[PDB]
């Protein structure tokens, strides 16, 4: 549940967020942090190090995808649920994929934010996302609820 | 941590310098405004933004960090009298560690973005989570 | 969801459950194996030692409730969400109490069970089990998603 | 750990004898059932009730849980190759190990009566979680 305050501060930070690179960026700090996440990407060819990971076309791709995918979610923050509904089916039943890692790519995406942005990333605009990336999380898990 | 988890995590504690204590204020407040529940710790604080008793508990967090970095291979045994406080005496639940190492981490990116490449940052999250282990390690 | 055999095997196992001291068992478990959960019961006395925390009468009534409230749960087992609504507010917005203790407090119970009854607590009624304090623990814990 | 909860668990593991192998197959049967998103860990595995590599793999867990028992004060030593194994082919998730552990509370639990004691079981709790961050220390 955001204020109206904190979802226009939401959408004034990620309309400038480069959506070619941010969430490239945030699925290889995944890999790199949390390397059995790495067990889902064996497809993704050469992971065995930070520098290849962060080089990965495929890990870049995919990255797009799931930034998409955020970007999808804030555009109906009130809708998150029925937003992944298909998404949530796809990363339960088809990938096994535990919920705990949906909030370790979160918090991964919210210090690539920090990262990108210094300053201007300020600890209200900061409360804001981690709401966004914990009902993003959230909706993402709800099949295993 | 492995040797190399030993040598991140030395130059980019030392590059934060003369700044800890001020990151580790700005840290606290980041974990005050984005998971409230941590607050409850803290009832007799003034935690309201620029505070004076926040600040010096973020330079007292930032010297026992600083000390951790200086005692890494000693860590257990230099946390001691720490682990005995929040352990026995505090009893902090151990996801709150999680979401100040999660804070700190966003401190440092937000502060030194040459520094935190991915590697830095594994480095960095693998430290902090032994550092919170051996505070919760009295339990 | 359970189906009707590991409805059967549980409510059977449940007939037989000892309602005075099985609930005091486990929150005595509960506060033992991890000791931060001491701090939400200071004013319920002695807790310094295992033996005073499985001998503290203000341990046994409270576990009692708590065991009540699972059984109230395992009466209506289609609705846990709206059976544990006033539970959920109470640990959530009053108590505060982190949502990870539910799932421990629940495997400590299962821990119990398997304790009392031996081989009686076969592999299968386990699983039966696990699933209802899952789904118990995500409904109590439904104020924070 | 505590010099009480290594006396604990090596007690209460010495009481386990000659069904360590017995346990460790129940303790797997138990994981399966329980959560079977573990099982996608064993595609080549026979998983059904009675398996025969269940029965193996369930002595090679608690022969590997008894060299560490045995190692208690050099667990990372002892445990080095399993968790290289663990870590870097297999990546299992660090869930997977919680999972176990509580599996294998369960089954001495309903094997040992008398041995499972309140603070027993924080001790072996405490034991299992050290030999699980052990084998994903890699990580
Ligand atoms: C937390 C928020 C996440 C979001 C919003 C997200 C989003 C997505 C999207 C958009 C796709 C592509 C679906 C399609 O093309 O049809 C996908 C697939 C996938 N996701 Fe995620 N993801 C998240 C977390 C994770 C995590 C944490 C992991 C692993 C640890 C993961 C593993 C995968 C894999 C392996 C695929 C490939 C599936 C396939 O190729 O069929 N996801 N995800
Ligand atoms: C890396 C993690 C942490 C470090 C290095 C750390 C360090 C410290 C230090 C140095 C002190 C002061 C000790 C003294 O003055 O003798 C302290 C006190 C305290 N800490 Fe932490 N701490 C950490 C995590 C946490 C967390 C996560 C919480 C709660 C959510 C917490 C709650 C407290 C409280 C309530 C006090 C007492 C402050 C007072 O009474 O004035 N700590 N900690
Ligand atoms: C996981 C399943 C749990 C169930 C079914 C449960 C059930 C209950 C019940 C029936 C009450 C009494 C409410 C009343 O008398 O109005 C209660 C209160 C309480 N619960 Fe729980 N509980 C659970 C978990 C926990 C955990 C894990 C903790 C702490 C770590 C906790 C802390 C408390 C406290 C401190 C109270 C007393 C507060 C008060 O009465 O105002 N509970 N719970
Ligand atoms: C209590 C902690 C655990 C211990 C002591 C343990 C011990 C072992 C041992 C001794 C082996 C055989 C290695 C060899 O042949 O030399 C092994 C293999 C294996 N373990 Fe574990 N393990 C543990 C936890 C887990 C968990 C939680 C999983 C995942 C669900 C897992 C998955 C595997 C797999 C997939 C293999 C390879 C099986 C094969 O190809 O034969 N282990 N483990």
């Amino acid at each position: 549940h955001l204020t109206p305050e904190e979802k226009s501060a939401v959408t004034a930070l990620w309309g400038k967020v480069n959506v070619d690179e941010v969430g490239g960026e945030a699925l290889g700090r995944l890999l790199v942090v949390y390397p059995w996440t790495q067990r889902f990407f064996e497809s993704f060819g050469d992971l065995s190090t930070p520098d290849a990971v962060m080089g990965n076309p495929k890990v870049k791709a995919h990255g797009k995808k799931v930034l998409g995918a955020f970007s999808d979610g804030l555009a109906h923050l009130d809708n998150l649920k029925g937003t992944f509904a298909t998404l949530s089916e796809l990363h339960c039943d088809k990938l096994h994929v535990d919920p705990e890692n949906f909030r370790l790519l979160g918090n991964v995406l919210v210090c690539v934010l920090a990262h990108h942005f210094g300053k201007e990333f300020t600890p209200p605009v900061q409360a804001a996302y981690q709401k966004v990336v914990a009902g993003v999380a959230n909706a993402l898990a709800h099949k295993y609820h | 941590l492995s040797p190399a988890d030993k040598t991140n995590v030395k130059a980019a504690w030392g590059k934060v310098g003369a700044h800890a204590g001020e990151y580790g204020a700005e840290a606290l407040e980041r974990m005050f405004l984005s998971f409230p529940t941590t607050k409850t710790y803290f009832p007799h604080f003034d935690l309201s933004h620029g505070s004076a008793q926040v600040k010096g508990h973020g330079k007292k967090v930032a010297d026992a960090l600083t000390n951790a970095v200086a005692h890494v291979d000693d860590m257990p045994n230099a946390l001691s009298a720490l682990s005995d406080l929040h352990a026995h005496k505090l009893r902090v639940d151990p996801v709150n560690f999680k979401l100040l190492s999660h804070c700190l981490l966003v401190t440092l990116a937000a502060h030194l973005p040459a520094e935190f490449t991915p590697a830095v940052h594994a480095s960095l999250d693998k430290f902090l989570a032994s550092v919170s282990t051996v505070l919760t390690s009295k339990y």
